[PDB]
Parts: C-alpha cells; structure tokens; sequence
C-alpha cells in the first residue's frame, strides 16, 4: 500500500572484502584465529564423549599439529575436533557472521563445564589476511571426508575428498601468499605463539624439518600451563615458582604471590607477583607497559598497564584471566575502557593489601621495602586516595634506630606525653644529617627524629602532612618548637636584648644576603646557622629542584624560600662579636669576619654558594696571613 | 551480539574525565563521597517504602480479617461495606507503595555500574614465599 | 642510563598569591584571566554535579603558570587532619547569603563567594566583613543593595524583613580598577537574589574576560 | 568427488548486531558519520551542478543543519545533497557493503577533482548505536519523495511521500535511546562535531533553544540560536602557499589551539608522492607550561584524512623532542580501517614522520636566518633542541647547527658553534668548553684563567641538558669538543714554558707526593697543571666518568639509586698552582718539615676548598666549618 517491507541484504562481493581488508589490522593473529577454532572443537568433543565414550573410538587424543611446508610455501594446520559435515561446511563454514560454537554453546545451556570462544562468526575468513587460497578437509564421525576449497572470490567448492584419511576434525590449508614467507620461519612462528596462545588448554605441536631434516614433533611449543584455572588451596608453592619463572624468565623466584578472584556482572580470576628484585630497567621512560597481561577464557587480549595499573605499583607482574568481556570485532581491543579501570581498582585493593601481610613478615618485608620503597613513595606523590595505606608502609632510619627502619607508627610509639609533632630532616645522606646542628637541640632535649635522606623523600614528605593525628616539622624550618621552660625563655629574651644590636649590625652587614638575623637555641655546638623560611623550596627541595634538566627557571620566583641567621648566644665567637661591637660596631675586620660566618653557615647549612671562587679567596687571604705570605 | 549491559559504568577515579582548573586530587574523592551518599539515600528511599508497603499490607491483612468477621456478625454487614472501602485503600495504598518499588526496581535496573555492584569479593588468597 | 621524570606539586594558595600581590589596583587583566579561569572550573564541576558551598579563598591555588585550580568540595571530603575551630564562625565574607541564609549549594552560592574574592584580589583585601550571618548581610547589603520582606528566598533562617533598607554603591567605585563590565558581572554575582545572579558559563562567556 | 559450486552467504540477522555492538567503541561517531555522509551528497550535487547548472533547479544553496527536539527525544540531521531514489533506498541504504560513492568512484572520470569521505557502505548503520529507530526522508531529482524507516529488527519499510515538502537531499530522523539523551545537549553536540566535522567544505548550523530573557517585552532576548560557526575554520594547507599569506593563515594559528597571539614560525609542507599530503607546521611564540609534562597523551599534531579527524598519535606522527610543533597532516590515501579511528599498516606513519622531521628541521634553519626571531625560538625551546641532540643522533648533523652559547668573547651575546670555528686561532683545533651551575660560576672559574690567558674562548654552558648534550655530541665541524674541567687540558703553548712547567714539577715533587699521603683516599692523584693561575690548585674531574656537574645532576635528578654507577664514575685529581704563594710555600714547609701536622692541615683545608670551587660536595661539611670556626677562634684569641 503506502509502504513496502523489505528485509535487509549484503552485498557479499564487497563485504567479503571489508573482511579481508579493514576488519584486521595485524595478520599475524590468522594463527590465533586458527588456534582458537581448534581448541573449541576439541571442546566439543570432550563434552560429547562424557555421554558417549564410544565417540572416542574414532581418536581418544586431543591436539593441534602445525606443518610448515616451505616447499608448497603453505602451511597446514592439523585440527584433530570433531570435525564438519557436507552441511555444516555449506551452512557453517561458508557463512558470514554465523558460528556452530555458539550454537553448540546454545545446546549446551542444559548444563556443561564447557568454556569456548566465538561468538562474532567471521574469523576464519582471516585466514585470506596472509593466504591466497585456503582449503578446508574435514571428516566428522556421521558424514564422508570432504574439501572445501576457496580462494575467497565470492565462491567455493566442495568435493568428497580423496587419499590421506581424516579420523576426525579438520585439515586448513594456507596457500600462503609470496610476500608473507615471513610465517614459514620458526622464530615467527613461536612468536605469534608466545603472543596469543600461550595458555590454549590443549598441546599445540610444532613441526620443523630438522635432523635427517625431518619434521620434528615441538611439544613443547604452549608447554605453559594455566594455574589461576585450577584450585587455589591445592597449589603449592613449588608451583607458583614454577610458573612465575615461566611466566617472567626470572631465574629467581617471586617475594610473595596472591589470588584474586571477584564474581557478578564483572567475573575474573587473576595472579599478582612481587618480585625479589627490581628490574635495572624499572624506571625507563619508554619501557612497555606490559607486567600484567590480560586474557579472555585463556586468549591474549592486551597487555596495556598504562590504564590496567597504576605507575607506582608497575613492577608486580601477573595474569588477569576474565570469563566474558566485550570485546571489538578485533579482540585485540576491549570496548568500554571503564572497565579496565573497575578492574584496577580491584586489583589496588588487593596489593596493599599483599603489601600490609608482607609487612607482618618483617624480614621479607625489609627486602622488598629496601628494593621496592621508591615506588611507595611515590605512590605517596601519585595516589591522593591510598596515600594513607601508604603510609603505613614506609620505613625510614631515626635517632633512637641503629641501623634499622622504623615506622612513622612506631615513632608515635615513642612520642613524649607533651610531643605534638614528628621531627625529622631531610638531606643527601644519613651522615650529613646525623652531625647537622639542627638536630643537636633536639637530642639534647631527648627527641628522636626521622632521617630521610632520598631526593624523592622531598616529593613524600610535602604530601605527608599528618600521620595518626600527629603533625610533622622539619629541624630545618623557621618556628621549630621545643621544649620551652619558662625560666629559659626568660633568659631568652634577655639574651635577645644582649645580642639585639649586634643582630642588627650583622644585618646591616648582610643586608641583602639575609633576610633576617636572630638568635635561636635550636643551635648547640655551632655559631651560627641558615634557615628556610616555612614558605618555599628548603635547602634540598633548592638543591634538588636547580638539578631537574627539565625545570622551568621562572617558578623559582615563587619559591625562593627566604634566609634567615640564627644565632647561638653561647658561643666565644658569638660574645666576643657582641663585644666587639660595642668596642666599634664599625670595625671592619668585625664585619669581615661576619662576611665569613655566613659563608661559612650558609655553605655548611646546605644552601648554594653564590660564588666558591671568592669564598675560597678569602680563606687563601687568611691562609696567607697564618703563613705570613702577604 | 550485545554488550549493552556494560554501557554505564561509573568509575570515581576516572583520570580520563579532567580539567585544567581543576585539582583531580580531590575532585574524585568528591565523587567518591557523592557516589556513596546516592547509594545511602537511595536504600533509606528503598527501605522507606517497603515499611509503608508490608505495614499497610498488614492492615488491610486485618481489615480483611475483620471483613469476614464483620460478614458473620449478625447486623454488622453495615461496618462490613464501611470497612470494606477502607481496606481498598489500605490494598491501594499498599499497591502505591509497590508501584513506587517497581519504580526503585526501575531505578536498580538504570543503576549506574561500580566496584560495588559489578561484583564482589569471590576469593582471596596470599602466600608469601618465605624459606 | 634510562631517563624518567619526576614533578612538583604547586602549593601556592591564593591567600599567598594575594599576600604576595600588589596594593589595592591589582591588574584588571590580570584578573580577567584568573576570573574566566575560575569560571571555567566551575562550568566543569556544574557540570559533573560537584557541591562545595564551604569553597573559600584558600581552596582556590594560584600555580605559577598563573591557572586557577579548585580544590577541596565541601565540608563531605576536606579538613580530615588538622582545622580551624572556627570554619564557619570566622567572618564568612567569602560566603552566599545563601549560605548565611542557611539553604545549600548552588551556581549562585559558588559565584558569590568567588564574586567577593574577585574584589578582594584587586583590593587585596576582603570585600565584606561583618560578625553574625546577619550583620555579614548588613555589611552586603551596602554594596549590593537591600529590600525588605519581598525580595527574599523561602529558605531563610535569618529574620528577613528585619533588614532596613538601603542602595547599593556602584562596584566599580568602590572596587579598585573595576572596569563597569566587570562591576556589572560582580554586581550581578552579588545581588542578594540568587535568581538575578549571573551563571558560570554566561559570566565566562561575557566579552569583558 | 562431484565438484559442487557454492555463492558465500551471510548471516545478516546476526551481522547486523555485529556492524553495532563490534565494530565501533566511541559513540561520538554517531555525527562523524551521519554529517560525513551529508557532505558527500553535498559532493555528488556540486560535481553534477558543476558539469549541468540544471542541477539545481530545485535548489543551490549547500549547507549541513543539525536540529536537536528534546522533546521527542529525536535528531534531526538535514542533508541538502543530491538525495536518493526510491530504488537506492532498497539497494544501497538497506544493502549491507554497499556504497553509491564507488558509483561516483567510476563514474567520475571526468569529475577528477571531486573526493568523496570513506567508502564501506556499514557506517549508516552506527546511528543505532544510540538511536532507537532512524527514519530517512529522501527525494532525488529524478525521483519523488519516500521515507524509509527501520528499527533494525532484520527489516525496512519504505513509505511514500508524507507531504513534508523535501525536494532535495535527505532528512535523517533519529530516535534516541532512553539513555543517549547527552546527546541533546548543545555543549555535548559542540563537543563532538569540533573533533570531527572541523573541516566539512559546507557549513554546519545548529538550531538549537535559544537561551534568552523572559518573553515579557519588560525584556525578550530571541528565540533560536544559528551555530554557525562550527564550521568557521576553513583548511589553509590545501591552498596555493605562494598565495597563502599571514594575515589569515595567523588567524587559523589562534584557531587551531587556543593561543591569542600570532605564531612563531611556520611551515607548509606539500607532498606529491604516493603518500601525497599536506601539511602545517607551526611553532608556538611561547612554550606551554605543561610542555614536559609527558604523563599527558600528547594531541599536538592531528592527523586527517580527506579533512576528516582520525588520529592525534603525535607518538607515531612526530619524534618527541619536536613535541612542540602544531599541526595539521592531511591525506587522502590513507588505507583506514573499519573503524576509521585507525590506520593501517602504522609503517606509511613511519615514512609520514620522516618527511614531516627533515622540514622541521628546514624551518629551523630558515629561522636561523632571522636572528632576532631566533633568538626569541631558541630561548623557548632550546631545552626540546637539546633532548633532540641527545636522542636522535641521526639529524645531530643540523640540530648542532642550532646550539648557540655564550661565551669568554661574546659575553653577553648567544653565538653559534659555526661563528666560534670560524674565528678559531690557527693553533685552536679544538673547542673548548666549561659546564657548571651559572654563567658567573664558570665565568670566573679557575680553569678558565689560563685558557683566557691563551686567547682561546671558551664556550659556557649552564644547563643539566648542556651536561647531557656533552655526553653525546663529541665533534663539530671536524673538531672536537674538549672540557676544560677535565684532566690533560693540552693547551697551545709555548714548548719552553711546557719545559717550565717540568721544572717546577720537579721542584714541587715532594711537596705533590707529601700532598698525596695527607689525602690519601682523598684523592687519586696529587700533581701539576697551568691551567691555573689565581688559585694554589683544583680538583679536576678524570678522562672518563661523570664530571661534577654530572654528579650533581645525576644523583640529585635519578630516581634509580645506581649506586654501582655512582661509584665507577666518581673519579677525581688534584691539580697544583706551581706559581702561587702558598704553594710555594708550601713547599718551603714541606722541605722544612713533610711530617709538620700543622701544614698537613692546611693541605687538607686546601683539598676541601679545592672540592668546593670544582663543585664536589662534601662528604661532612660540619666538619669543614667546624675547622674555620676554629681558625676564626685562633684569630679572635678564644
Ligand atoms: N577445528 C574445527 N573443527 C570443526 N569445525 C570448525 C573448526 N574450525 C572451525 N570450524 C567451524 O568454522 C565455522 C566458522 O566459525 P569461525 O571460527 O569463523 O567463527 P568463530 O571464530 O567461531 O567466531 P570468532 O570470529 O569470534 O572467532 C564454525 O561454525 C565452526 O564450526
Ligand atoms: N545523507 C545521505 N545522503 C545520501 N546518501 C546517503 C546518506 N546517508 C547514507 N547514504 C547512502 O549510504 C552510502 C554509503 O554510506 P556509508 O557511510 O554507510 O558508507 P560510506 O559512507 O561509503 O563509507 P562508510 O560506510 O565508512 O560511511 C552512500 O553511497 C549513500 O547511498
Ligand atoms: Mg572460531
Ligand atoms: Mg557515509
């Protein structure tokens, strides 16, 4: 009438070529393709003989043989299934977009523990991706040995086949385009194994014409069994060794390993690895993303760790093996991205918490922490959201330590009934901070403090602003609070009288190389010493910060922390220039001298020189008047 | 040949939803927070109106009861019709409760996915190789 | 050798940017970037549905680059460590009279606070100061203008009606190097009436950013 | 057997939900795809206009419009092209694989200027990705109007004129799905068509609810907005370059990235090859503040074809130390796959990268010309010239053409390594140069004095980049580079000031052998050079190893504590000013008495000042003041 109803064509001419054109994009996976159908029809008869045994007559062995054969320069694939009839050749195998797997899966909703793959229908025809030609011969227990013989031209042909018998499956032959001999080679070969069917649950051989050049029988090709399939309380650690070296090639075994398995919408089994040691290459820039792969039902998918985990934690390595997952038309890639990160969030979960019960084994713990730390600690600057289960991972030395590591917990442990604050400082090695006159006040008033002495503990520590309620103040910033008794700070503020003009002349001495001069009992055994004011980069964050290639000069304008002289009033030297200056507040080898403290200070003090030459210049000056030279 | 039931999930730490001016450090924390307090209000929601549903299915349960009682009584087929309007719409009240329910099934079904209902903790197990 | 990089966190705050600004007459265009840069945030956390109504000066960070991030969305997911005893207590001039008025968090409410910040970066100093949220109003209402009990929100804990009545003093006088365009878009985000303030996406849009 | 002869069949119940559930991720292809086929109609009508102006009789104007209707929850998408016929709605629109655009492929022979967008005959399909149902109104010329109508349930209707006035092109009637109503939203319609449809020869209009004041003229602001302006930008690369000039080609710059300022330099880039493209090169005046910060995916080249978005991998596209140039590729030979949102056979992106490097680098010589601009480039990128020096060796041959440096002769101003070996003395064959912390350091080094005192100049460099540049780039116009901080600093000089030299290590034999034992493990090698002059004496870095500065940027900036590397490379020497007062005093002491502790100490204090004016931290710097504070006790009589 008014409309016309039509169902919807297919210009087969043409789709066939979108098939073997732009559906794909590496060739290589033709094998994975290949593989994959094999390993469903061995499947399917191992469903079929637990009803039927006598179906085993015809073959009780399941396996996938490949047979190069350079000489046809084609390739053979032996799939030794069940097998197609005339039918399902002419119903099946030459129709797009349609699979006897899924229609064998929709008989085997009466209940199975089978678990195959195919579900698009199309993946046999990229076989012509490589091929020029493929042949098919198949012999199913119910029907004659037939050939199917196409080279993809929008037909194919079939005929009852003739000579070599079939006991069952089916035979594919590659008749291997000129330019794509590359897949005749051994190593390639292995290679398009290795990436997509290491964990095909049944043998896949590997023929090769060697000594006496004779088809040689490899085994071993996908010898790698799954272990995340089997029972997690029946597997030892010999052989959670044992894969995990098959797994990474590391002769030395895993740290620590762990299971993990979720159940719902989202369904996955998976291992995760800590290594004994980090890798020389851990940090490289461009190393590939790729310690944790993922599988769908035991098939390669993508190894891509740049979204699957996060940075800092890119050294364990393991398996995540999905059960169904919505793949591309190209199952090299997964759609909805999102639930890659559903999956590493999981995953973050469980490694902190491995981490934690890693922890309760202090003595492995201390190895890993020694080989991994960096990585917590940045997870400190990467993670706002695990920072503090992070943090009660780190270990750091302190004054009451020997050469052990103590947790930030552990030091709230140890705080006074009147401590507010953790202690600690920071710089380039435990040394240098161990004799740092910031530090000798704080002993003398019996408080222990944190070395940290990484040049990443500078990126750690500005996010680490509390820990279990406590606050944490560094030695080396103005405003560091101690002990204050009452009759002290008495004599303090006389002392700041005493020693109030004599600030002042330093200052005018030193108007533009301090910003402000004062006294400080922060300070016991030396003159003098440079602070940081709270606001800006400190004397390491600077030193640090000005060796970064890659830094900006300009965001120096906005961390230029200023500088300010401490003084302590119970030095000779101190007293002797309170003296001196009111002999004569002008006296110029006073200021000389007050010249030379701060050098000496701002040096010792961990603060960039502005000029090493004319320092030391002065000290020749003085080295000369010792001598007598001048 | 259907992956429809992945197209909504909601992830908080979704780093590839930014913004220049804006500090993701605690921006999904902030979804985090919202994410849980949806789900709060949304099982108070639930929980709500499953009450109102059973407390009115257990009146009009003893009106009915009443209805048969008040059928028997001789003269009280007066109370009975009274009675009986009045369960009708303890039994639509009721109804409304359910129809809100299906309304929160409706809301379950357009659920946004998440770590929290995509699944659940299945199995764990460590082992640390310790020896 | 491998290469691999590493980065720093800005903690410049704003308070620290202002503290470290100029005297009242702080660059108009300057300030023109750092509005719309503001007002682009928020056009992303209208967007995403992101509530903070407790968003002060000093959760707003000024990088070196001269971008205006926003950080810390509410009462809900900040001040989980150390805090101020006095939050809301302390003089809320950076606050809506939506938040003075006791409602929620809303475009306007978000505007407002950032509206007085917006004056107080070219005065360097804070646009209102009152003591209760009722005598906050009363320091608002001089610049912004004031009715009585019919131009006011149904939400309202505050004794509306009991606010004398007064006129507002052009914002572009009373705030250093306030270019009228800009007055007009600070009045606008000011007003009283949370339904005559201007939205995040129109005020960014506006040719004087 | 019997041969038997088969046709391939096909599935379509099940291919059908394949072409939308499998072949496309990104729902925002949902436009791309819709408007990319409205503008080949729009093609196929200006081709057949072109060659017979009766064309259009019915209609000239050529536009794309997108009307949203919230309150259907349906898009409409108008196509003014050429239309379909009935019989092309039953063959090619509901035919799987198959395209009236191969129709124009053959049938264009003479139309060799026209160039239609893809060619599968699926992508129609991916409407139903969010949408329900899709309704297509149509009327060729040579046809009347009909509407086909499917909801992808294995079938379509085709339905006769409906009276909605269409006499040319089609109308694309698309219901949403409940949950697809995102795409009502003008800010997510922007989104999309901006990184997809940027560069459609026809114009894009949205006729969307115009946000405006209350209709109570008293105000009233209008009621529909015309969005234009999607399609404001048009392509520049496939114009004449000759006939290209700035005060357009600048304003497409500040279009391409938000940047309100002109760029610094460009290039076009035009191949007639097999892999014929153009291309737009351009050079920001200022780098980005985020411009190393490398965990972000980089977008600055975009790579299009036929003017249509597909890729951004700049990783591919460009090598990372040009990973500030932005810019435009656009081919129309590019074998695409299904998906469109990838290339094939990533190698032609190989041969693309090298082609689009050896024009960068011509840019870069052809601003060397313009020194005043240069300048202004060199600052802002000198950092990404140098990490390019660093890792890519094979066009170090012109990347070090580009270095300037300041130096002992120029001072102030930046100079080339060129104009340096230009004016080189005929006995300075080689360059010589300085690394340190500033320019003030170096400058007033003590390795620089006699090398001044030479007249030879010095090349000063300040930069942890210039210490890895160093490490890479050893010769320069035939002549090697040599640093003055290392040991075996052969100056030209005159032979009998050498045979000085000799003397003096003899007279001050003792004294470098008693120096050596006061700093035993101090040092490895205690002796003599004239490379100084004001100072007693210098450490001095080895011929191999990390020099001071490499140490100081090593151990600071890695964050791989290769404490076995750390130690292979800390490598030091102790050089003597035969010449200065207390040396030779020293030597007085030494010859008075070697074991007078006294003098040892002095050496020792020499050794430690030494390690600060080369740069070598101290291994417990409270020590060393510790000593002063001494010294200064001593001369204050405490
Ligand atoms: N070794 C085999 N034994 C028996 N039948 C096979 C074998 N290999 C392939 N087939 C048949 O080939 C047909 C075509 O299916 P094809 O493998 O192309 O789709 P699929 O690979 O199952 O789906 P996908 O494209 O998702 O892999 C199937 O119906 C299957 O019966
Ligand atoms: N708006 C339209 N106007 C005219 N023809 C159209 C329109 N939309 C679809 N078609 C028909 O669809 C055919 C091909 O469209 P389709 O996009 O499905 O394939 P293609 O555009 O050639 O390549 P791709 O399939 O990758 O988009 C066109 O030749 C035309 O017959
Ligand atoms: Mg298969
Ligand atoms: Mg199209």
């Amino acid at each position: 009438e008014e409309v016309e109803t039509f169902a919807f064509q297919a210009e087969i001419a043409q789709l066939m070529s979108l098939i073997i054109n732009t559906f794909y994009s590496n060739k290589e996976i033709f094998l994975r393709e290949l593989i994959s159908n094999a390993s469903d029809a061995l499947d399917k008869i191992r469903y079929e003989s637990l009803t039927d045994p006598s179906k085993l007559d015809s073959g009780k062995e399941l396996k996938i043989d490949i047979i190069p054969n350079p000489q046809e320069r084609t390739l053979t694939l032996v799939d030794t299934g069940i097998g197609m009839t005339k039918a399902d050749l002419i119903n099946n195998l030459g129709t797009i977009a349609k699979s006897g797997t899924k229609a064998f899966m929709e008989a085997l909703q009466a209940g199975a523990d089978i678990s195959m793959i195919g579900q698009f229908g199309v993946g046999f025809y990229s076989a012509y991706l490589v091929a020029e030609k493929v042949v098919v011969i198949t012999k199913h227990n119910d029907d004659e040995q037939y050939a199917w013989e196409s080279s993809a031209g929008g037909s194919f042909t079939v005929r009852a086949d003739h000579g070599e018998p079939i006991g069952r499956g089916t035979k594919v032959i590659l008749h291997l385009k000129e330019d794509q001999t590359e897949y005749l080679e051994e190593r390639r070969v292995k290679e398009v194994v290795k990436k997509h069917s290491q964990f095909i649950g049944y043998p896949i051989t590997l023929y090769l014409e060697k000594e006496k050049e004779k088809y040689i029988d490899q085994e071993e090709l996908n010898k790698t069994k799954p272990i995340w399939t089997r029972n997690p309380d029946d597997i030892t650690q010999e052989e959670y060794g044992e894969f995990y070296k098959s797994l990474t090639n590391d002769w030395e075994d895993h740290l620590a390993v762990k299971h993990f398995s979720v159940e719902g919408q989202l369904e996955f089994r998976a291992l995760l690895f800590i290594p004994r040691r980090a890798p020389f290459d851990l940090f490289e820039n461009k190393k590939k993303k790729n310690n944790i792969k993922l599988y769908v039902r035991r098939v390669f998918i993508m190894d891509s760790c740049d979204e699957l985990i996060p940075e800092y934690l890119n050294f364990i390595r393991g398996v995540v093996d999905s059960e169904d997952l919505p793949l591309n038309i190209s199952r090299e890639m997964l759609q909805q991205s999102k639930i890659l990160k559903v999956i590493r969030k999981n995953i973050v979960k469980k490694c902190l918490e491995l981490f934690s019960e890693l922890a309760e084994d202090k003595e492995n713990y201390k190895k890993f922490y020694e080989a991994f730390s960096k990585n917590l600690k940045l997870g400190i600057h990467e993670d706002s959201t695990n920072r503090r289960r992070l943090s009660e991972l780190l270990r750091y030395h302190t004054s009451q330590s020997g050469d052990e590591m103590t947790s930030l917990s552990e030091y709230v442990s140890r705080m006074k009934e009147t401590q507010k604050s953790i202690y600690y400082i920071t710089g380039e090695s435990k040394e240098q901070v161990a004799n740092s006159a910031f530090v000798e006040r704080v002993r003398k008033r019996g408080f222990e403090v944190v070395y940290m002495t990484e040049p990443i503990d500078e990126y750690c520590v500005q996010q680490l602003k509390e820990f279990d309620g406590k606050s944490l103040v560094s030695v080396t910033k103005e405003g560091l609070e101690l002990p204050e008794d009452e009759e002290e700070k008495k004599k303090m503020e006389e002392s700041k009288a005493k020693f109030e003009n004599l600030c002042k002349l330093m200052k005018e001495i030193l108007d533009k190389k301090v910003e402000k001069v004062t006294i400080s009992n922060r300070l016991v055994s030396s003159p003098c010493c440079i602070v940081t004011s709270t606001y800006g980069w400190t004397a390491n964050m600077e030193r640090i910060m000005k060796a970064q290639a890659l830094r900006d000069n300009s965001t120096m304008g906005y961390m230029m922390a200023k500088k300010h002289l401490e003084i302590n009033p119970d030095h000779p030297i101190v007293e002797t220039l309170r003296q001196k200056a009111e002999a004569d507040k002008n006296d110029k080898a006073v200021k000389d001298l007050v010249v030379l403290l701060f050098e000496t200070a701002l040096l010792s003090s961990g603060f960039s020189l502005e000029d090493p030459q004319t320092h030391s210049n002065r000290i020749y000056r003085m080295i000369k008047l010792g001598l007598g030279i001048d | 040949v259907d992956y429809s039931v992945w197209d909504h999930i909601e992830v908080s730490d979704d780093e590839d939803e930014t913004h220049p001016n804006i500090d993701t450090a605690s921006l999904f924390r902030w979804r985090h927070q919202a994410r849980v307090e949806r789900m709060e209000q949304f099982q108070k929601e639930k929980e709500e109106l499953d009450r109102g549903c059973r407390e009115c299915k257990r009146k009009v349960a003893e009106c009915q009861r009443k209805l048969k009682e008040l059928e028997v009584a001789e003269g009280g087929k007066a109370e009975l019709e009274r009675l009986q309007a009045e369960a009708q719409q303890l039994r639509k009240e009721e109804r409304s409760w359910e129809q809100k329910l299906e309304e929160m099934r409706k809301k379950e079904k357009s659920m946004p996915w998440n770590v929290d209902t995509l699944s659940k903790d299945g199995f764990s197990k460590s082992m640390v190789n310790t020896k | 050798i491998k290469v691999t990089l590493v980065f720093e966190h800005v903690d410049q705050d704003l308070r620290t940017y202002l503290d470290k600004a100029p005297p009242p007459g702080l660059p108009a265009e300057t300030i023109k970037d750092l509005m719309r840069q503001f007002l682009r945030g928020l056009d992303f956390l209208h967007a995403n549905c992101i509530v903070h109504r407790d968003l002060k000066p000093e959760n707003i960070l000024v990088t070196s680059g001269g971008t205006v991030k926003l950080a810390d969305f509410g009462l809900a997911r900040i001040y989980s460590y150390q805090m101020a005893l006095t939050p809301v207590v302390v003089t809320l001039w950076y606050r809506a009279p939506e938040v003075l008025l006791q409602s929620t968090y809303a475009t306007p409410v978000d505007m407002w606070s950032v509206g007085c910040i917006f004056a107080e970066m070219f005065r360097r100093k804070p646009l209102f100061c009152g003591n209760s949220e009722a005598d906050q109003l009363g320091k608002i209402f001089d610049l912004i203008g004031l009715p009585p009990e019919d131009d006011w929100p149904r939400d309202v804990s505050l004794p509306r009606g009991a606010f004398p009545p007064r006129g507002p003093r052009p914002v572009q006088s009373v705030v250093p190097e306030m270019e009228e365009s800009g007055a007009q878009l600070l009045l606008e985000m000011l007003t009283f009436n949370p339904h005559k303030r201007i939205s995040a996406f129109r005020a960014l849009q506006h040719s004087y950013l």
